[PDB]
């Protein structure tokens, strides 16, 4: 879920 | 597409090396898409030496760090310079490189990256790159193929010797015919389109296609509500025979389930008895015959039936024999309508009456007809693109090559068909199709637009049948067309 | 309503000014309950110089102080007393009106109320007020039209050069036959029939109808329950020939679908066979033929078959030769019985036959029928509502003239249907419709009744199909009838 | 961030061309995470001259040929080399730049992409960039902020002058502390971090920390199930006077609230009855005091009591006068013991005895409070996490300094708060909270991790209220704290 | 339902 | 939904 | 909702 993006 | 990466990086001025890093985190994209959180799994990513390996070595890099092992397997000899480069980075960033396969290194990882050969694959695979393939094959472990899965040729989908059978590939730009013709499109598993930054207008230049929704959706005819059964054409079938009663009734049905206006069906007597005993809608003229098959005698009376429709479909059921031959072939000559040319049709056709004939006509051969129409072995003519491509542009045709990827062409736009399953491997499957095409003529779509919205609804009809697809029978595959229209819609 | 109106104002009392009113509000609210909240919306009102910019600029009136933006274009050259009056409250309360119609003007408003014109434009069409009507049609705005969509002839639905395509027409006591055919009714889009305070009795006097679900309702016959098959009717179709063998199926089933009690086919041998083969309940009776088509040989058997039976249905399949016309003219001068004639009998019909019958008749003809029938052109007949009554009442029967809206006249009252979808522009539906009018005459309606009834729901059974209407066959509406019925009650 | 740039390119070999295009991509991804499908979209992309806008034109590159419109406005006077090679790409892919920005543009675009300024922002924005920026804030459209909103110094959070107002900021890397810090929190709306290749190792070198539910998670201690309340800590709670009753009562209950196991409050008798009225579990031990404020006189009772327990707590409501300085003071240089010090025990606190004490501190300042303790003004101090860095460093504690984002640090770890409301911003609420910091390192937490588990979970429990966060009080934020620790697990 | 509007 | 992917 | 009552 969090290879690209940091929420 | 080499010409694609080619144009993009030397007249538009993107580096090679851009191209290759979105590449290979579109892989990464892709796999997080499926795998979701990738942070448990262990990756083995298997590289070759060209570009191929240089994406997966791009791979490799951005999962560093983030799952819970990455190792490279690098398979070949030298480098790319775009290779090169990103091993070098892969090594830089912390990576693991071996240089020998052990077979019991799959034992460890989770997930397989296969980047060894991508489109620049020439020639059969062996030695140790085959061993590494099947070994890959026999291991259970999840497979994703960088670009075309390595052993497809991307030009035809043949198997060079082996090639490695992913469950997920990710490709750049376009698909490649690899992915869409067999045996490449079974080893491709789920296909993933990847934009990597070519300019759109280089991506849009490709002159085949694959047939999807959104483009059978524009193609649909309008229902103007003001209409009138002739607003949506007429359609005259001559078919059937003494000894096959049936296609007539699968043909007919096919024109008036895609919204045709007036279908005729002309049959030997009493064999038309049968269409309407079935569906009364259609108009079944019984064609008087001296023993059961169409001949000369019935030239006359077929032109004149002719005249008051829009296109006339024939072949199915027709039989092969001489005087059958003559018909055939005389009544084509002679007919100023679209033809819709099927199955017997086929097998008699003289490919001669094609090339004299003013007005259009759609051929569909499965490769066994079409085998026999260009004396040639199926072998030889089955997913033959560039064959039916150059048939198409010498007689002036439409050109429907059925198979479980349905090629259709004109010889300058050749568009490739991936609906249907296997229940569409049974008789009858064939004489709705070419009922569906004569009718969307009939309705004002061109020979090439009607046979791209047919393949596509029939195939996407058998799609929606309820129960196990080995028991569709083309009476089930009629009453789902009008779902798969919906559906469209 | 040009005379209701002036009823209503000279001979009730009611001041126009107050007519005028409730019809702009009429329309205000017609648009919340399409468009919910007003507020947040921008109004471009079009007023022509007539009564209608008046109601429209009531429309522009009211929304001032509540919504985004109003801003009226003036586009005549003068203005009736209540438009002058209505202008002037509208300027009184601030609003803003300009004179010059600005392509960019579109671009900041959200609705654009039409008021150009209303049941008072006589004559084609042109100059400004055609290029502002083209400029609407161009630019994707919400588009609601007072009265009528200005450009549609409101007596005959014709447009006069060019017409504004409306999403909603908000009319004033009663649906103007411009809203009811085509193509006036497709540029009407959502009708709202408002009711501005003219007297129930003036609204009540008009003389044409459209067939609304609860009429049928209030029409539909009674099932005793001590019933048994003979209350419900006999009916007798003549039907079919050796090219058409299943008409007589369909307008058969038409017939028990709707309630009948029994149904018998008169069919030229073997073509009877197939009735039965699909619907054992008919009763199909062979009739020998010379060459498979009635003729005077068949008179005495069919008029034998028709004393045992309340109606009699001619003409579905039944070919166009010399022999038939001889046939069904001499059958219809010696048949005792209502008749029902439709198809192929219409084609032979010898008017003078209709006028020396004793006994009543419906006629079903499409257009091109129609044509033939009294020896026009379809572009003069279709629609032509006033053509149909004086053949109604000339010939003392019931016509119903089919197409996308229906016509059903006795001379004296007609009645507008528009139920139904494109997927009934397609071979076998007036077969149906035939057999649905024979049987609710065979229980009991009158002719009139009888056809008011059938082509309702023969429209609505369509609309319940369940996939893409242009799947729809004879054989899924005749299944579809029961569910209509159901659903009517 | 600037070093973390250059070091992945100048020590790990990665071209800053490919940190810009992973860095402009991230962006396109982002926008459609929030905007769904950008097809329909209009987007006017706002470019600075350096890499900032170097990005927007990958940006804006990236979404020619995808989306309605695309215009970039160039607002530099030269560029980097970097953006004038994107620059030049968007050109040769055929988009089109301005490079005067006028006022009514944003008209005809629906999403402004703000790349003007990031991280390289210096002092005061002004002339034609302030104008613009203060357009696109009035014009309420979307706006996607490239790395920070430009006008937000990174480094601080603060407006130079003007800044753009984001509804999504895609920053690369890291977090900035302008993203985190007020009024830049504010300004930055939706924040995603995006993965552009940097190496792992050199973002996990970063030496300032935002607290995470993740790292909350790891950090809360484990409960035996073999235990007894002694395993869990005890705690012992100096607080109250005769004017604020109510402070040892949300102390206490915050310490229990956490899982501590003992907690007793001493205060001032009557006022020590208070707090076993409302919570009988508490042990509020009566002081006897001549004035109702704790004196010297009370130094010896409150050090025999702090012997059998962990963990002290002071200051919440002791009051200010020169014999609570006193007592407190001499109380804190004798005391072996961690001390939690708030309040009015930070406001009379000499610093002097923090350096002195071979114990642990925890101080909890509001910022003015601190201003207080370090002589400073409250805009010199706020946000001030250098500040907060030297005086934690120089004084041997953690320092604990809240504001709507609260600062967490020991001089060589420093961790950012962003859990919580305005809710929060109500008396009390800081007195539960040093009740949780004793609590938790009476549970074995070092005064950092206690500290860092707490402020998380403060703010996490006051997002749970049901109610408008306005009516919020400390009573109920006590009775949110099982349920945020129940989440964060 | 019905006082103002006809469908 | 389709910058990245056609399915 | 609101052009014609106010609840
Ligand atoms: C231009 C760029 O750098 S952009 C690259 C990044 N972007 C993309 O990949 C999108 C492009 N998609 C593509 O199809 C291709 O560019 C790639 C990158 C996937 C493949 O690129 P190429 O280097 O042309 O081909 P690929 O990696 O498949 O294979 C190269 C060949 O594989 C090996 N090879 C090919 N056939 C065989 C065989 N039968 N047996 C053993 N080895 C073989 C190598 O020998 C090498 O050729 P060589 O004999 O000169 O050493
Ligand atoms: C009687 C009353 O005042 S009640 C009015 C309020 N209530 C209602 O509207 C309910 C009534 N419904 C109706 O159909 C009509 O009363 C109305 C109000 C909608 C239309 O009323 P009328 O003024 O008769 O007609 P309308 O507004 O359509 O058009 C008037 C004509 O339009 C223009 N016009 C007509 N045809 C054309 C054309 N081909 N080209 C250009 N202009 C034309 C004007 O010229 C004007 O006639 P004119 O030549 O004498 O100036
Ligand atoms: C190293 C690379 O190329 S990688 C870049 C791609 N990747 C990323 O962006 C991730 C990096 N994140 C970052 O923070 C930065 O690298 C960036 C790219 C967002 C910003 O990079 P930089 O060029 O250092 O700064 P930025 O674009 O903010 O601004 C540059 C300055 O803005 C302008 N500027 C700065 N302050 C002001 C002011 N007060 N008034 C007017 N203009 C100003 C320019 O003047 C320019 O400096 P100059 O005076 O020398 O011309
Ligand atoms: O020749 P006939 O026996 O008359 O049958 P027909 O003309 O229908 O051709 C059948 C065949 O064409 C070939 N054929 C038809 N469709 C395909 C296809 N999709 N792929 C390969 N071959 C095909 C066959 O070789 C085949 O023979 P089989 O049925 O023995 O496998
Ligand atoms: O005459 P035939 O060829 O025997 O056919 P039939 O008697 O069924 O008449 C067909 C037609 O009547 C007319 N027609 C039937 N229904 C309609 C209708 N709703 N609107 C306009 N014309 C119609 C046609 O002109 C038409 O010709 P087409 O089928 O070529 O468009
Ligand atoms: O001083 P006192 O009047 O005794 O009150 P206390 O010691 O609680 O300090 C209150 C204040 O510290 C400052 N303060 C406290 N928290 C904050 C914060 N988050 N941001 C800015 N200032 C703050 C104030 O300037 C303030 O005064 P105000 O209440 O008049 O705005
Ligand atoms: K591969
Ligand atoms: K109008
Ligand atoms: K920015």
């Amino acid at each position: 879920a969090a290879w690209l993006f940091e929420a | 597409m080499k010409e694609i990466d080619e144009l993009t990086i030397k007249e538009y001025g993107v580096d090679s090396r851009i191209l290759m890093e979105r590449a290979g985190i579109s892989v990464v994209l892709a796999m997080e898409e499926e795998l979701g959180n990738l942070s448990d799994y262990r990756f083995l990513v298997l590289c070759g030496g060209g570009n191929n390996g240089g994406d997966g070595f791009v791979v490799a890099r951005n999962l560093l760090g983030v799952v819970k092992d990455v190792l490279v397997v690098f398979l070949g000899k030298k480098k790319t310079p775009d290779c090169e480069y990103n091993y070098g980075l892969y090594k830089k960033f912390g990576g693991k490189v071996v240089e020998q396969f052990e077979p019991s290194i799959l034992n460890e990882f989770d997930v397989v990256v296969d980047a060894i050969f991508g489109t620049g694959l020439r020639g059969e695979i062996t030695g140790e790159y085959a061993e590494i393939i099947n070994l890959v094959n026999k291991s259970g472990k999840v497979v994703v193929s960088v670009d075309v899965p390595s052993g497809i040729d991307s030009n035809t989908g043949k198997v060079l010797r082996t090639a490695v059978k992913a469950d997920l590939t990710v490709t750049f730009g376009v698909p490649k015919i690899g992915h869409i013709l067999f045996p490449g499109r079974d080893l491709t598993g789920k296909l993933k389109v990847a934009n990597i930054g070519h300019p759109v207008h280089l991506i849009n230049s490709i002159n085949r296609y694959v047939i999807t929704r959104e483009m059978v959706r524009s193609l649909l005819p309008e229902r103007p509500r003001d209409s009138h059964k002739g607003t949506y054409g007429k359609v005259l079938i001559i078919a059937g025979s003494r000894l096959y009663s049936g296609a007539p009734v699968l043909s007919g049905m096919g024109s008036l389930k895609v919204g045709t206006g007036l279908v005729k069906l002309a049959v030997p007597f009493p064999q038309n008895l049968i269409a309407t005993s079935r569906f009364p809608e259609l108009i079944s003229v019984p064609i008087d015959t001296e023993k059961g098959f169409f001949s000369l005698q019935n030239l006359q009376e077929c032109l004149e039936l002719s005249k008051d429709v829009d296109v006339v479909a024939i072949g199915p059921g027709l039989g092969n024999n001489e005087h059958v031959r003559e018909f055939v072939n005389e009544f084509l000559k002679t007919l100023e309508k679209p033809a819709v040319i099927d199955a017997d049709a086929i097998n008699v056709l003289d490919t001669s009456v094609l090339k004299e004939r003013k007005s259009p006509a759609v051929l569909t051969p499965h490769p066994g007809e079409m085998a026999r129409l260009v004396k040639k072995t199926v072998g030889d003519v089955k997913y033959n693109y560039e064959l039916a491509e150059e048939f198409a542009k010498e007689n002036d045709c439409v050109l429907v090559l059925k198979s479980a990827t349905t090629i259709v062409t004109d010889g300058e736009k050749t568009l490739f068909n991936i609906t249907g399953n296997t229940g569409l491997s049974k008789g009858g499957s064939g004489d709705v199709l070419t009922g569906m095409i004569a009718g969307f003529i009939a309705q004002g779509l061109s020979p090439l637009e009607a046979s791209t919205v047919s393949v596509y609804l029939h195939g996407f009809a058998a799609e929606l049948f309820e129960q196990d697809e080995r028991g569709l029978t083309a009476s089930e595959l009629l009453r789902l067309i009008p779902e798969a229209i919906r559906r469209l819609k």
